[PDB]
């Protein structure tokens, strides 16, 4: 056993009946005394170790070449002028077995954190010294954190694509559903998670060419994407993951629930395949009257209408679809559906719920099209266009598919800085080089799509250690009105950051005119109400840094008017997995799981305590399991309110609650306008 | 006092080894000596023949003998864990790391294997002299199911912890772990219904019980290190694995109420390192808040 | 060729009793008449006496009888749903239903019943007259069993199918239906041991053995007719239920590799609503013409 | 139960001691005058039966269009002339079952025998009345029997694709995995069996992009294709059936067997592709030798030589593959690997053997690619090149993928009639036709290589039928004398009318200049060697005819090199299943399983004798089973040494016989220049 872990592991020995949070600390000393700095590669200047690392493929030159040696040197100053200290064993850990750059033995290290950091940056700048340097001191100060993809792969020749979440729409034929696999296997060689809106497929037993009972579902098409998920791995280096969207009136919908049944079939359960159930208004409201629902046959409507099931608003079309003898129908128990999704959710966690109108009754670019469905980790919300991929030798039909670029703010280091508007603006600048900078050239609608509507996701996290370490707790009023302070605060600057990259640029996201951003009905309620703080703890909290105003709102709405707004979608509050760890940050705007992780790594233990955690804020630091779920889905809608896009919202739940607990957090999260719901970790 | 949460403890570790993806070892396995993969696959062999005789003999013997509705559940589902699920892990153990010969051939060994028929002769013939209405007949079966439980396991069981412990076959190594687990609960559970037994008789009657017990573990354990000595000699562990079967032996006479009668010795820290959801309907008030 | 593809089959159907919650069945029952409680009461304790027969002495006397490893396994696994979650899931939806006092003299009520006790000690009188290696005494044992799995159960099955048929007692029908499913793999199962006794046989022998498996038929049926209307008649449906014994009964002979007895019927439909060649190396001149 | 069907089971119960053959004959009469006259739909003349087919999308209109009304009622006179017969129950049963058209809800038949032949002959004389009249004397007199697709489809407008088999070319990429499914679920929509050469893809453990041991072999692109082909299964009626070659050579051959073996776990079995192996004369060498082989990584040998391993010959690579260090192989006993095929063969019947050199000794076309695989029935041997589909927007390099034509001579009714020669050239003109007319748009190298190949296959059936009726047995050397005179003679009259056909059209096929037709080579064995009947007896079976010799075969050479030839293949000796029982054919040139087999249909049981069976021909039916297999590969290669493609040699085992035997049966038909093995077939 190494001595880092015999100090990680003192942690768990109690003295005076407290943990040993402080040996923590000690334990990374022994990390890099022991460890890091043996097996640091170093080089006699900065120049020998670009030059060797240009030169055996491990970086890129032509991100490199557009600064000066001079700047590149004075970028990796400033990252280094810092002196960063990774607080716990965990961050350095992390960091230096997921993210450093290692040689192609794996056995030196050839990055540290500053020179990850200075690589990021210079990426980023784009050949700006001065913005490398400001995106130095946003990453030093652990203000904000690109995501995995971007982090670990900006600047490496040797790397993936920087965006790895992708919505794929799947049209009802079989050279869009052969595409639609082709594609997904091309974004999972990229490292990308691909989600595929599987709705617009006509349902098991339907016509295929006026021959009747041919249609395989959506079933084997899942079986067939499940298959192509694990074939396409990342070159063997983790499991292929993907995701599958249906519509709850689809028929399907039970079988494709039935592919998550631990007492499914071989040929029936989809393993590598995650699925997510999209549930509109209607499907509650029929749930709630306890009257009978119908799941209709797409094809059939699509038949009888001319467009898919999908694109028409259920709200005012199940009524007309029930009435048409030309539509063809199955009777189900929209409750029985409901008790069947949450038995799903207890036993798999599976599936993802998407409340539709709670998604579209704020969606901006509904004029574009209406989301759908979401991503892998259900927090991506966006408009989608679907693709008629034809035959060989004929022209596609090539529509929106969405990949939208992943960074999350640290919400304590921001609001320790004082630094909301700047850290926002940057992060919005360094998304969009990303976005711009990616360019994929086998999935057609993912590539239209970045072109058009340049569509971001800029997150945050550590928000239950921020308001841990600030005597909050993650269910108090004041949690969540520093939420809604902050997340206004994070929208109002991403949106003037937008509409001065449209006004720099000349351009705006394509179909901008048809949003509400552009007829100014998205500032209404920012026109009208006031997100100022209610409680003077917050107010505090929120000292020195200037809270926009409804004057403030109507200044930005006219700004927008003007000069319009260069991404379609800014914000999306992403899991933010293993990113927290080198941020010394909780996970995601979610409540901590455990207040000390115990982790297994090779034979050895590893404990990682939540960051901040000590005895004064033991008890604020409470876990999610212990928490009311109710109050988590008050917060996320808080939240919510100010985000354009989802949030990955898992719930979590005690083993003693049963499936009618499960569906009314359910309920009260469509009732209180959450879009999506991620997760069911039972514990 | 007891039944009741020793039928809640064994239906909340019910498992089955298909949960358990084993192609994980195959290249840890490929990687051992020929020396180490026949201890290996003989160890797991001596371990299914006990299995097969605790779920097909000795579990339902006892089940039947046994009064109370209650304490009969337990020992058939114990019972169904010996033969459906331990017994069967082993041949998928096998069928994922050796070739149908090897299988066929280790499943030859331990029919002309003297160690093993004699252990078995042993445990098997106690559990067959079990007469109806006969309470000493009982708790000698009783004894020699403890002795199988928390004793005769472990001269197998020492080989996958070794491994596991260093980080090698660990797919294995975790159904193993899990029937350990198992085999610990059932050994408690069986000594405290011989323990019962034993209360009920004379003092005369219960020193007579104690030699038979004693008699009989020294018996089984010369006969253990005999056996020991032959699956592990080729891989130098002999000498560590009588360390273990003797710890072990302590515990199983300490599920029988009996104070320990070997020595304390240091056990290799290797092994050491070794070691649906409730539905309630919806109702119209869930829909409104 | 066979018993793997049901132990598949079995351990995948596990359950357990925790699973439904029962409480919401008392907003139905209060709105029983007193013959509709007092029937379904007497058929419910009706099942679990039976039942009981089977996991005490059914399944584990034909699983000691019946050679072969894997053959025990599945019957040890048969046997353990018996016992540890069928007799635990009655004993739940009685003490749901019924205060303590109330289910004491249900089950003395249905201890005394000629009707009940005519057909329970039928069964069992066959189980304990199994003799050692004979072949035919097992045979006429899993004849016994398979009429109580796949036939003697459903006179008593029909009541909570129709209420569940009709969204009555639906957290008690769902269990039922989890049971019934159990017992018809049950009955499937050791018809296919039978059978394999059955052919075994001489012609003359076979005959004798379609004598005997009729006669008990036709015992056990008039039974049924009896214990039909004396538990039925009250709520008015003996004729249906009449129905349903007969075509179960069909099930029961198909499953014994016989020929059904009673003319096709259909049944009511809220039941049905709730219901290797040699491997020989090349020697070499084998590639020369 | 039916009359017929009562009528039929007569035939087993003896009477005398000998079956009541004649009793078949009543059940025909039966099956019409009880379920078919009652079941058909008659019109009041042709043309209202013409056009109630045509508006009720029945038949297409433009096949029709090109007659006059009164062509077409001379076209079917001229069917109805023969007055044809069914001699046995089953053949009328087979036809108006599987092939005759019936009406949208199955429930009438508008179809009868005279009705499709004389359509079929419409559709393939396209607008000549005189040569639809001749396709229907040849149909009619059933002297040729085009495929099972082309037979049920043709002049149908709910038809699928003429072509019956097709065989892709997979190269070593994501791209052309991803494509190789989509045709291969495009050509299973269209109902044609699809075979795929995957020795191109590079084995398990290999580099993609110099991060190592990341590919999954050819097994995980099996299980790709596996799971297209369950889904796209001719819209739930025909299991989709495809075929996946791979050389012995390749590393994954094992893992490729493993597909097959009946322990195989869920991760690695593989149940609808069938499974060929082709075998160069390099392993068979190695094995006879005892010599321990190699099998090789295609993907260090693409890096280090430029092409393909299956690309080149491996009988003069082969050393340089070992002796070079850049190039990855593994050692395996080639005797062990033989004993695996046959215990694989005699467990499931798989893999397909393919012997490459046998094939490729006598390959015309080697100039333009050597035949590196087969079809799913194992007798398709043709050139391919492998095509480069490459990134979207990026033009494809399309190559040539398999796909010939079907279509077998009755030899019986052809050898009756004395018509050798017209009915040859007349399948072969409608086999023409039949490749002209398909044009498939969703496989550009199968439709690249039907317009440039113009490959057929002239089958042939009743072989055994024809020698047990003349009182030959097929093991006898007078059966293997009558095979090489009238194979002789089809590959004779074959080759004049493909060079006529060139001269007609001014055109021979693509890269012919190059072909061994061209050189005269092809022709060398058959201007020395003369293949007239040895026997008297054949040569008075043979009577009436004029039976090429050397000089006709030097004018056909001279004829060829002056005008080339049209098809680039035009022989190949289809299984014919369930066509022969329609024909009163054995299947193929293969013996028959059984003298009277029992078949199962609905809850009746119905007993097919051969055709022409009796007493004194009893023992001149012998079973296939019971014959030695040495002799049957003698015929077989009799056959195949004047047929340019292959035949489906099914091996007809005993259980007695060891996995030795089957070895010995399997080198003898590699010694005897045996192209392909299709079957293992045990009693
Ligand atoms: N907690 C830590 N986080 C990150 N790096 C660390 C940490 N502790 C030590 N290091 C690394 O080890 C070096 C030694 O740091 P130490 O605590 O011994 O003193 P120092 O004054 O920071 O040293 P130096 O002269 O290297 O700057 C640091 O410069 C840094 O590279
Ligand atoms: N074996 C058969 N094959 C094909 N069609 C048949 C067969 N048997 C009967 N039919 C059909 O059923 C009709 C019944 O007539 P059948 O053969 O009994 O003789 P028919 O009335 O004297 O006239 P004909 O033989 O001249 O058609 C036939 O005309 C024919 O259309
Ligand atoms: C992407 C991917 C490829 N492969 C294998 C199958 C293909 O035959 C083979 C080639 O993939 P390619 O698509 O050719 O990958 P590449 O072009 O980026 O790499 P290279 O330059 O080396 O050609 O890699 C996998 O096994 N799994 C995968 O996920
Ligand atoms: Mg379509
Ligand atoms: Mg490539
Ligand atoms: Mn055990
Ligand atoms: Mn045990
Ligand atoms: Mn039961
Ligand atoms: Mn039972």
């Amino acid at each position: 056993v190494p001595k880092w872990i015999q100090l990680n592991n003192e942690i768990m020995i109690q003295k005076d009946g407290k943990f040993q949070f402080d040996k923590d600390k000690e334990a990374v000393h022994s990390y890099f005394v022991d460890y890091i700095n043996q097996n640091t590669v170093f080089f006699h200047n900065l120049k020998e170790k670009l030059d060797y690392l240009v030169e055996n493929q491990y970086y890129e030159e032509e991100f490199l070449s557009l600064y000066s040696f001079e700047d590149i040197k004075e970028v990796f100053k400033t990252a280094y002028a810092k002196k960063f200290r990774f607080p716990s064993f965990m961050s350095a850990f992390k960091f230096y077995n997921d993210y450093a750059l290692k040689t192609n033995d794996k056995k030196k290290i050839l990055e540290r954190y500053e020179d990850r950091i200075s690589i990021v940056a210079l990426f980023f700048a784009n050949g700006d010294t001065e913005k490398a340097k400001e995106y130095v001191n946003l990453m030093i100060n652990q203000e904000y954190q690109p995501s995995t993809p971007t982090f670990l792969n900006a600047g490496r020749k040797r790397r993936g694509e920087l965006v790895s979440c992708f919505l794929l729409e799947v049209n009802d034929s079989l050279n869009d559903i052969s595409r639609a696999i082709d594609i997904s296997m091309q974004l999972s060689k990229l490292g990308g998670g691909v989600s595929l809106n599987l709705s617009k497929l006509r349902a098991k037993g339907e016509a295929i060419k006026d021959v009747e009972n041919a249609t395989k579902g959506v079933v084997g098409v899942m079986k067939l994407l499940d298959n192509a998920f694990r074939y396409a791995d990342q070159m063997g280096q983790r499991q292929g993951s993907g995701a599958a969207y249906l519509n709850i009136f689809h028929r399907d919908i039970n079988d494709f629930l039935d592919t998550k049944k631990i007492s499914a079939d071989e040929d029936v359960r989809v393993k590598t395949l995650s699925i997510g159930v999209v549930i509109p208004d209607k499907f509650v409201e029929l749930a709630r009257e306890d009257k009978a629902a119908y799941v209709f046959y797409p094809h059939t409507i699509y038949k009888e209408y001319g467009q898919h099931m999908d694109e028409m608003d259920m709200n005012e079309m199940y009524d007309k679809f029930v009435d048409n003898p030309r539509v063809k129908k199955e009777k189900i128990n929209p409750r029985k559906l409901l008790e069947k999704l949450a038995m799903l959710r207890s036993e798999s966690g599976y599936p993802y719920i998407m409340f539709q109108d709670n998604v579209n009754k704020v969606h901006a670019n509904n004029h574009i099209s209406k989301v759908k469905f979401s991503n892998l980790c259900s927090e991506v919300l966006q408009a989608s266009q679907v693709s008629s991929y034809t035959d060989y030798d004929e022209e596609d039909e090539i529509g929106l598919d969405i990949s939208c670029n992943l960074g999350s703010l640290n919400i304590l280091n921001v609001m320790e800085h004082k630094s909301i508007e700047k850290t926002v603006k940057l992060a919005t600048d360094s998304l969009t080089h990303v976005s711009e900078t990616t360019d994929i050239r086998n999935a057609p609608a993912v590539r239209r799509a970045n072109k058009a509507m340049k569509s971001i996701g800029l997150g945050a996290m550590n928000l239950h250690g921020y308001l841990a370490q600030n005597g909050i707790a993650y269910e108090s009023p004041e949690a969540r009105d520093f939420a809604n302070t902050f997340f206004m605060m994070v929208n109002f600057y991403s949106i003037q950051r937008s509409a001065e990259i449209a006004k720099e640029k000349g351009e705006t996201f394509d179909q901008y005119e048809g949003s509400t951003y552009a007829t100014g009905e998205y500032f209404d309620k920012y026109v009208s109400t006031d997100f100022s703080p209610k409680y003077e703890k917050i107010a505090n909290l929120f000292e020195g840094m200037h809270i926009p105003t409804t004057e403030d709102w109507k200044k930005l709405k006219a700004f927008v008017a003007e000069h319009g707004m260069y991404h379609s979608y800014r914000l999306c509050i992403a899991p933010t997995g293993s990113i927290s760890y080198v941020q010394s940050s909780t996970a995601s705007v979610m409540p901590i799981m455990e207040r000390i992780e115990e982790r297994t790594y090779g034979n050895s233990k590893t404990y990682y305590p939540m960051p901040g955690l000590a005895s004064n804020n033991w008890f604020f630091y409470k876990e999610a399991y212990d928490m009311d779920m109710f109050k988590v889905v008050d917060m996320i809608a808080t939240i919510q309110q100010h985000i354009d896009q989802g949030i990955s919202f898992t719930l979590f739940l005690k083993d003693t609650m049963t499936t009618r607990d499960l569906n009314r957090i359910d309920l009260y999260a469509h009732h209180r306008g959450i879009k999506t719901i991620y997760y069911a970790r039972t514990k | 006092d007891f039944t009741q949460m020793f039928y809640n403890q064994n239906v909340k570790q019910f498992w089955l080894p298909e949960e358990i993806a084993l192609n994980g070892d195959l290249l840890t396995w490929k990687y051992l000596g020929k020396n180490e993969q026949d201890t290996y696959m003989k160890v797991l062999a001596g371990l299914t023949l006990l299995d097969t005789e605790q779920g097909n003999t000795g579990m339902p013997i006892v089940a039947e003998h046994v009064d109370g509705h209650q304490r009969k559940a337990v020992l058939n589902f114990m019972a169904m864990m010996e033969n459906a699920v331990h017994a069967k892990s082993y041949s998928n153990i096998f069928m994922t790391l050796a070739p149908t010969e090897t299988i066929n051939e280790v499943f030859e060994w331990v029919k002309q294997n003297k160690y093993l028929q004699k252990k078995a002769q042993m445990i098997v013939g106690l559990y067959k002299a079990i007469q109806k209405d006969d309470e000493i007949s009982l708790f000698k079966a009783m004894v020699a199911s403890v002795y199988l439980e928390s004793f005769l396991f472990y001269s197998g069981f020492y080989y996958p912890l070794y491994f596991y412990g260093q980080g090698k076959l660990m797919q294995s190594g975790e159904i193993i772990n899990l029937i350990l687990r198992d085999e610990a609960i059932h050994g408690v559970y069986v000594g405290l219904l011989a323990q019962e037994i034993y209360n009920k008789q004379t003092e005369e009657k219960k020193a007579e019980l104690r030699e038979f017990a004693i008699d009989l573990l020294n018996q089984l354990y010369e006969n253990e290190l005999e056996y020991t000595e032959d699956l592990y000699d080729q891989v130098g562990l002999s000498h560590d694995v009588k360390k273990f079967i003797r710890y072990n032996a302590n515990k199983a006479l300490m599920n029988l109420g009996f104070d320990p009668y070997f020595e304390e010795e240091d056990i290799n820290p290797i092994v050491l390192n070794g070691l649906k959801a409730t539905v309630e309907p919806l109702k119209d008030d869930d829909f409104y808040f």
